[PDB]
């Protein structure tokens, strides 16, 4: 039974949360955004992932190479991630360092120069990552899944944004967004590891009470999305593995349907030929797929966001000939989920999730990411007895009917990346999300 | 199994062209065939009666009926034919068995010209056969009555199925009932598709199983005796013997081979220990 | 059926007393009629092969268990074409008759038989 | 005519609507119809065609 | 972590505050102790295979019932394989462990198309990553056997069921196995210990045939995919002061975007090259590499050079400060090497097979600017310098010209 | 693997009426094959039955 | 008819002066009218490639002009299917229409040629 989370507020409304953990001798401090890449317009797009270039290249006080210092005489380090819906930055450090650590993060939030001269230097580094993510196949993959599946709305945007935006970016829209978004309201400070909540409180009172907060306060994990029905094609003859990603919309982290669509996703699960036990487990898409050597991988997702979601599966395969057999055995697998799924699989799923949810945790940082996370899209940490008992609640009768209202006879969004020759057209792999038998 | 199922269908459009092209000599025994072999489908309940005159096109054997025969005895033959070509399509992924039961994998010869040659000895035998036959006696495998125009008020003495139909004809007289004696006929035929499930071996074939060559050769000789049964008159005391038989036919594929096929595998098991 | 099946059969039979005294004798006389050694085959050699998991078992014989098998199915084919039988050392005598494949072949069904089962586990 | 990300104008053929229920339905109603159509005519034709090995006029 | 004994197997457990336990069996059986090349890799991979009581496939739906997880690596010194589940779910996770140690059926056709397979697909994972390839050929020259004995199994030198059996003869015995529980119970775990580890053979203490040799040289890995440079240097005495050396001279970054403000790090501007020192600790010598990836041959070349002269510039002088970063630095990584549970495991695997008490991270020494200087130049001034270039070896630097 | 693909005789089928390639830019002149395929059907339908009346 | 037949001929016309005055002004109408370049081909994208020596010709192009080609090919279908032009840049421009897969074909059948003379070689 692991220790309550303690959570206060500040007079502004910054939230400060901390689980401690008195095992441990690190700690992770750091602050959860309610803010990425969707606060942007088109025209700005690319603005928050510049930020965070820049919140490491000096402040009014430290230099460049003052910060730089400053960092390795901790002895931790710092790190940063803009996501769609998020950004974190945070540091992990040693218990006594944890004061040190708080204040150069206040620092790199409120007080960045963001100085002429470093946005054009950056400007050339971000210009360069456009021409290397090239090779990080999933990524690709996931980034063209979104566009697609939300067509030209916010969530369809990438988070480097297009060449054009990052060649005019100006200090002046930097600042603009780190004004409207860094606000109290929807900052979350957190402190894990062996820190002390109280004292936690005190550095926060002490370096983040200057925060400005937002005129209108909605509360934490507040967002209108229409998905499409629609694929991309990147044949690439050259590349030996196909990459293949299936979704279709999904659910919101306060959906009803949330714990649903886990036990559903975990019905269906994780293969991968190259860990050893995969080729037992119970999953039937995994019995499928490794007694046929269908594919090398797959992976199962079900990605949430403030107002919608996506649910669906990522293939890799050398075997190109029967790329049309791996898509037809895993629609088929969907296709249970309606109409054939009974207490054996659903009791199966819920007991790997029990666990699973928990063992996730077994780190200061994922500790962190997980008490950062849930708070800047529910508002709380949801406790493990209250997270059992929402799996329990799912039944097959929920699984059933999520599947028919979700999965059934829907529209994909449907990418694929490599030698994808043998991927028959969207309307043969759409009519595979129904059955005609049922 | 696929070629051997879609075996048993050849065997049935085989009986129905061979049937109806009896009945195109008109004939007395070819329209008293077509009389009583038709009637069994008045056995159908509710429907028979109006099946029967949907396929006389009429309200009994006549000028329709002849007519409607000629044109489906051309047609058949061809559907038989592409059903042959499906079934050797289906073997060709198995390839043919062989008399030992095992796999040829090791050890395979090109059809031609090893059995391109071996073939035409059979071929030249059968034509001594047909020649024998065909021209010295030409009579010997007919009915007398056939020689006599059909003519639906006078009755033949006996009207039995030709020769090759009769053991299916026997198994029929052997239930009392109609519909009961319509059921068992086809489904001597049909019984044949569930070989595949009631033989239990681990073995394929009887080249090494005593007890399953003497099973088989009282089944055959059981076959050929219903043959016989099949065109004798319906006395004392052929009308026991052919219930019998008829139930040993049956028995053959529900009971003694799915018997005799268990315990051969244990035999087999325990003696060569 | 299956070999799991034969074997688990045989051996009830093996352990009653009075059961063995009487299949024992009969088996033995069963598979000098059966005649198999006449062809210089051993038992194992006639089990039926196409099916995936004798396939499988046939895969994970030892490869001189495995040469040894093609060298016998190859000289009991060529009998078999000729009509002759074995003679001399080419027939299998009682003592070469060994189950070489029932062990590889119960290993397969073991599997496969586990996995269907706990493809139908329930939790309690 | 560069970026791949940056998905080409379907604006003049998507649908608002294209997620709902109705939307489906009315594309099922369509092919709906096309299938009711056929067994009715499938039904007349065979009808129509096989009472021609019934007894004729003359009989 | 309480360490005790229980029917003669070696069993520490720290208890905790969490609903997860990591139940962890170290075994004395390493690739410096294989007795045939790679020996110990495919002996890890036959983890959890068919056992007598239970077969791998009926092992692996259990665990799925209970939401485990599995993970099993192998290192110079040790095997380890590691569970991760549910507290209360204790009990099957150390019969589990039991019947791997006691029952392995090993089958010739597991070790075919599972074992092998599994353990070749491992292998090629890891020297996608051109700097791999590099250490493991340092310590290939650096110690040619032992030590030098490749960690994993590789094609050209195939393992045999024989072999195998053999190996799992020696390590799997209460004489080489040490149990590991985080967040367990450690009177619990000592009460099923002792009953399930209780018929293992005793055994006698693996050991390395034939004393530790320290040899110089060059490795030439010619590779398609990536480049790399390690220049390692083979330490006759281990001490603890080749953590703080490593740590100073550093190499990554501490910050995202940021070169960084160590040596080795400012050796790498202007370049898209990464470097990293490390210190390896092996009870009876040691090796301290500094290696270098990129893209650019040019470019390994050129920071070759100066990583050799920041290690002969810190021979000269360090700053207060910068014996103060060093001390830092190297407490952290101490820290999270005893929170991170595959180092963990060995860690205190380590102290239980062996005698060496671990250092706490509270009790990690502060080196003075003078005893760090000192290490250094101990390191410029070797006999016997180690250079492994893996890519384009016709472009990357020789020892002699370093 | 699909039992379309895998079984022989479906296979035939699949090759030539479901699975197989075509270019996607045949206008509706390539329609008269099967218009052909129609024509032949109703051929020997009517003409098998007028088999059945005409003397 | 071969490549190589079709180029010796009009380079026959190239030369004579007289002939050149009447038809290169006729065979710009023909490709006018022609409008290959309505779907945004090259002349050569249309030169028949099932034959073998097409076949090498075309594994002998640059990777570059390959990739292109394969674009231009469907790029021209989707234009077919939709029955709609080439407009704005997809256009082939006259200066774009250039040979690029002449000399690999004409090198190709040079070969195939000489091979077939060699064949009949007669010692004097
Ligand atoms: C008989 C049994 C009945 C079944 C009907 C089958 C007939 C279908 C068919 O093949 O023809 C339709 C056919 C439509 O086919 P499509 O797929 O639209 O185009 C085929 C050509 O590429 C179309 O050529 P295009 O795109 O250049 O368009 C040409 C066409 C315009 O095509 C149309 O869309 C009409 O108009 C004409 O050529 C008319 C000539 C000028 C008369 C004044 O119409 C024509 O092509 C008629 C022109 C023939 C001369
Ligand atoms: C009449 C009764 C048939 C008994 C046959 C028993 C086996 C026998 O002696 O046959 C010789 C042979 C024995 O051949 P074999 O292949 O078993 O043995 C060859 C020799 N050794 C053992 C060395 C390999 O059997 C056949 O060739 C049987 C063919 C069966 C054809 C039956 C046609 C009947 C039609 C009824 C259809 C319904
Ligand atoms: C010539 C005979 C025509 C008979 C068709 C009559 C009814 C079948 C039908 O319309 O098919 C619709 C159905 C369904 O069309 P569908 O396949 O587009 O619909 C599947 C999706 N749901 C179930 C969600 C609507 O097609 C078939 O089942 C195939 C049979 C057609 C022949
Ligand atoms: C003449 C009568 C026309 C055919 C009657 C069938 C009704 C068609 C409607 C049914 C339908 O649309 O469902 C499809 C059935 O079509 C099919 O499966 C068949 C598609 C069209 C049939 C005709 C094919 C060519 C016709 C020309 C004749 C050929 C010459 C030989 C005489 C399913 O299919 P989906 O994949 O769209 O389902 C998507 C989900 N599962
Ligand atoms: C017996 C099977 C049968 C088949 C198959 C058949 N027909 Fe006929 N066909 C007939 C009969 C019987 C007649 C004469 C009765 C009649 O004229 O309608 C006939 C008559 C015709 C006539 C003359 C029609 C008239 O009355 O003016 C034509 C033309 C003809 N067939 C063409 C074809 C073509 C073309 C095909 C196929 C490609 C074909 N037939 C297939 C039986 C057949
Ligand atoms: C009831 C079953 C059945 C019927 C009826 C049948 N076949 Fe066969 N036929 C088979 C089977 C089963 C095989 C595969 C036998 C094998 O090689 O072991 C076969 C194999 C063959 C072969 C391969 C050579 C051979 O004799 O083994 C030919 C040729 C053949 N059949 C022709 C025909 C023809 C022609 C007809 C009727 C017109 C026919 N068959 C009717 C079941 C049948
Ligand atoms: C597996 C398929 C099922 C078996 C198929 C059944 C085959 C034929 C049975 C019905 C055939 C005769 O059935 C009969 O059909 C004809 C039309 O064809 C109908 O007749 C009706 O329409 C025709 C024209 O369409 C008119 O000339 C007539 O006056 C009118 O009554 C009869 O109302 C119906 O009783
Ligand atoms: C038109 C009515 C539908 C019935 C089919 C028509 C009957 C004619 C079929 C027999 C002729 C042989 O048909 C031949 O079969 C094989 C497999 O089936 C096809 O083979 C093709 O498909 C299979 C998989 O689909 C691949 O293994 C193969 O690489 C490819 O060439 C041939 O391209 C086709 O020429």
């Amino acid at each position: 039974v692991s220790p309550k989370t303690r959570t206060s507020n500040l007079k502004n409304g910054l939230t400060i949360a901390s689980e401690s953990n008195p095992l441990v001798q690190t700690a992770t401090v750091g602050v959860w955004i309610d803010a990425g890449s969707r606060n942007e317009n088109a025209y700005n797009n690319g603005t928050a992932h510049f930020f965070e270039h820049l919140a490491f290249k000096g402040t009014d006080k430290r230099s460049q190479h003052q910060l730089e210092l400053d960092i390795e005489n901790m002895g931790g380090h710092l790190n940063a991630y803009t996501s769609r819906e998020s950004t974190v930055y945070y540091a992990k450090s040693f218990k006594d360092d944890v004061p040190k650590s708080v204040e150069i993060l206040a620092d790199i939030l409120q007080h960045s120069k963001l100085a002429e001269s470093a946005i054009d230097r950056e400007r050339e580094v971000i210009t360069r990552e456009l021409e290397e993510v090239n090779k990080q196949y999933e990524e690709v993959v996931f980034d063209h899944l979104h566009a697609t599946a939300f067509m030209n709305q916010p969530l369809g945007r990438t988070i480097l944004g297009p060449r054009e935006n990052i060649q005019t970016i100006t200090n002046t829209e930097l600042r603009k967004f780190i004004t409207e978004n860094y606000t109290a309201d929807r900052m979350v400070l957190v402190g894990a590891g062996a820190v002390d909540h109280d004292a936690l409180v005190e550095l926060a009172e002490k370096y983040f009470s200057h925060l400005p907060s937002s005129q209108s306060p909605v509360p934490l994990g507040t967002p209108i999305p229409n998905f499409v029905g629609s694929e991309v094609r990147l044949r690439d003859d050259t590349m030996p593995v196909a990459h293949i990603a299936i979704a279709v919309e999904g659910v919101s982290w306060t959906s009803e349907d949330y714990y649903t669509a886990l036990v559903a996703q975990a019905i269906i699960g994780n293969y991968d030929r190259a860990v050893g036990t995969s080729r037992h487990q119970g999953s039937r898409l995994s019995n499928i797929v490794s007694e046929n050597n269908l594919a090398n991988s797959f992976q199962s997702f079900s990605t949430s966001y403030s107002d919608t979601g996506l649910w669906g599966i990522y293939l890799t395969s050398e075997n190109t000939t029967q790329i049309d057999d791996l898509v037809h055995f895993t629609l088929k697998e969907w296709n249970r989920l309606s109409t054939s799924v009974s207490n054996l699989q659903v009791e199966r799923a819920k007991s790997q999730l029990k666990a699973g949810l928990l063992l996730s945790l077994d780190g200061t940082t994922y500790v962190a990411e997980d008490i950062g996370r849930q708070l800047t899209t529910l508002g709380r940490r949801v406790t493990p007895a209250e997270v059992e008992a929402k799996l329990e609640a799912v039944t097959e009768h929920d699984v059933r009917a999520w599947a028919q209202k979700t999965l059934y006879d829907k529209d994909i969004a449907l990418v694929g990346l490599g030698p994808i020759e043998g991927l028959y057209d969207y309307n043969r792999i759409r009519n595979d999300m129904s059955m005609m038998r049922w | 199994v696929l070629p051997w199922s879609i075996g048993v269908i050849i065997f049935l459009l085989l009986i129905i062209t061979a049937f109806m092209g009896y009945v195109l000599v008109f004939g007395q025994m070819s329209l008293w065939g077509a009389t009583v072999i038709c009637n069994l489908v008045s056995a159908i309940p509710w429907l028979g009666e109006d099946i029967v005159h949907f396929l006389w096109g009429g309200f009994s054997v006549g000028n329709p009926t002849l007519q409607r025969f000629f044109a489906l005895h051309y047609l058949m033959p061809f559907v038989l034919a592409v059903f042959a070509l499906l079934h050797l399509i289906a073997l060709h992924t198995a390839g043919s068995s062989n008399p030992l039961g095992i796999t040829s994998n090791v050890d395979k010869l090109s059809m031609h010209p090893y059995y391109s040659f071996k073939d035409l000895i059979t071929v030249f035998a059968f034509l001594l056969m047909f020649t024998l036959f065909v021209f010295f006696s030409p009579d010997k495998l007919g009915h007398p009555d056939n020689y006599i125009p059909a003519n639906p008020m006078v009755t033949p003495a006996s009207i039995v199925p030709e020769w090759y139909l009769l053991p299916f004809y026997a198994i029929l007289r052997a239930i009392p009932d109609k519909l009961g004696g319509v059921i068992a006929m086809v489904a001597a035929i049909l019984i044949l598709l569930i070989l595949p499930i009631v033989d239990r071996s681990i073995i394929r074939g009887n080249a090494f199983k005593p007890i399953s060559k003497l099973l088989f050769g009282f089944f055959i000789c059981n076959f050929l005796l219903l043959g016989v049964l099949g065109q004798v008159h319906i006395e004392p005391p052929f009308i026991v013997l052919g219930q019998i038989c008829t139930i040993f036919y049956f028995s053959y594929f529900l009971i003694l081979l799915p018997m005799v096929s268990t315990i051969e595998n244990i035999f087999f098991y325990i003696g060569s220990l | 059926a299956s070999i799991t099946s034969v074997v688990k059969t045989s051996e009830l039979i093996l352990k009653s007393p009075l059961l063995s005294k009487i299949v024992v004798p009969l088996a033995k006389t069963y598979v000098k009629f059966s005649g198999y050694r006449q062809l210089g085959f051993k038992m194992n050699d006639l089990i039926i092969e196409e099916t995936p998991n004798m396939q499988l078992a046939l895969r994970r014989l030892p490869p001189t268990e495995s040469y040894d098998r093609v060298y016998r199915l190859i000289r009991a084919t060529q009998f078999s074409l000729s009509h002759k039988l074995a003679t001399g050392n080419d027939i299998t005598k009682p003592e070469e008759d060994d189950h070489y494949l029932i062990p590889y072949i119960l290993d397969v069904e073991a599997e496969a038989f586990e996995k269907d089962a706990l493809d139908n586990l329930e939790v309690v | 005519g560069k970026s791949t990300y940056k998905i080409p104008d379907f604006t003049p053929y998507l649908k608002k609507d294209r997620n709902t229920d109705a939307n489906r339905l009315f594309s099922y109603f369509m092919i709906g119809s096309f299938g009711m159509l056929s067994a009715a005519g499938a039904k007349a034709t065979v009808q129509d065609f096989l009472s021609n090995m019934s007894a004729s006029a003359d009989v | 972590f309480s360490t005790a004994e229980a029917a003669g197997v070696k069993v520490a457990a720290q208890d905790g505050q969490s609903p997860i336990s990591d139940l962890s069996v170290v075994l004395r059986g390493g690739s410096r102790y294989a007795t045939v090349p790679g020996v110990s890799h495919i002996l890890e991979k036959f983890a959890f295979q068919n056992t007598v009581p239970k077969s791998a496939l009926r092992f692996v739906r259990e665990l799925e019932l209970f939401g485990g997880k599995l993970y099993t690596h192998t290192t110079r010194e040790h095997i380890v394989l590691r569970t991760q589940f549910l507290k209360q779910d204790l009990p099957y996770f150390v019969d589990a462990f039991a019947n791997v140690l006691k029952e392995t059926k090993f089958q010739q056709f597991e070790l075919t198309e599972r074992v092998a397979p599994v353990a070749e697909l491992d292998l090629l994972k890891r020297e996608s990553d051109p700097a791999f390839t590099a250490l493991e050929a340092a310590h290939e020259v650096a110690f040619r056997t032992g030590l030098g004995n490749s960690v994993y199994a590789q094609g050209y030198s195939p393992v045999t069921l024989e072999d195998v059996k053999e190996f799992a003869r020696q390590v799997y015995a209460k004489q080489n196995v040490a149990v590991v529980g985080n967040n367990v119970v450690p009177a619990d775990l000592q009460q099923l210990v002792g009953t399930a580890f209780a018929d293992l053979q005793e055994g006698s203490k693996v050991t390395q045939a034939g004393t530790t040799t320290l040899h110089g040289g060059e490795a030439r890995v010619r590779t398609s995919t990536g480049n790399a440079l390690t220049i390692a240097l083979p330490i006759a005495e281990p001490k603890p002061v080749y953590h703080a050396l490593a740590s100073f001279l550093g190499g990554p970054a501490s910050m995202p975007w940021s070169v960084g403000a160590s040596p080795l790090a400012q050796a790498t501007v202007g370049t898209h090259t990464s470097v990293k020192a490390t210190y390896h600790n092996y009870g009876d010598a040691g090796l301290f590499a500094i290696t270098i990836k990129g893209d650019s041959p040019a470019e390994i070349s050129q920071v070759a050079h100066k990583a050799v002269q920041a290690l002969k510039d810190t021979g000269a002088e360090v700053t207060e400060e910068q014996a103060a970063r060093a001390y830092a630095k190297s407490k952290f990584a101490a820290a999270e090497a005893f929170e991170n549970p595959d180092s963990s495991a060995s860690v205190i695997g380590m102290e239980l097979l062996s005698g060496v008490s671990r250092i706490a991270p509270e009790n990690v020494q502060k080196f003075t600017p003078a005893e760090l200087s000192e290490a250094a130049a101990q390191l410029s001034a070797s006999a016997k310098p180690v250079v492994a270039a893996v890519g384009q070896v016709h472009a990357l630097p020789f020892a002699d010209e370093l | 693997m699909a039992l379309r693909k895998k079984n022989s005789l479906l296979n035939m089928a699949n090759s030539y009426v479901l699975d197989s390639p075509q270019p996607s830019n045949l206008n509706y002149f390539w329609n008269f094959g099967s218009l052909l395929a129609l024509c032949l059907v109703i051929q020997l339908a009517t003409g098998i039955t007028l088999a059945m009346h005409y003397t």
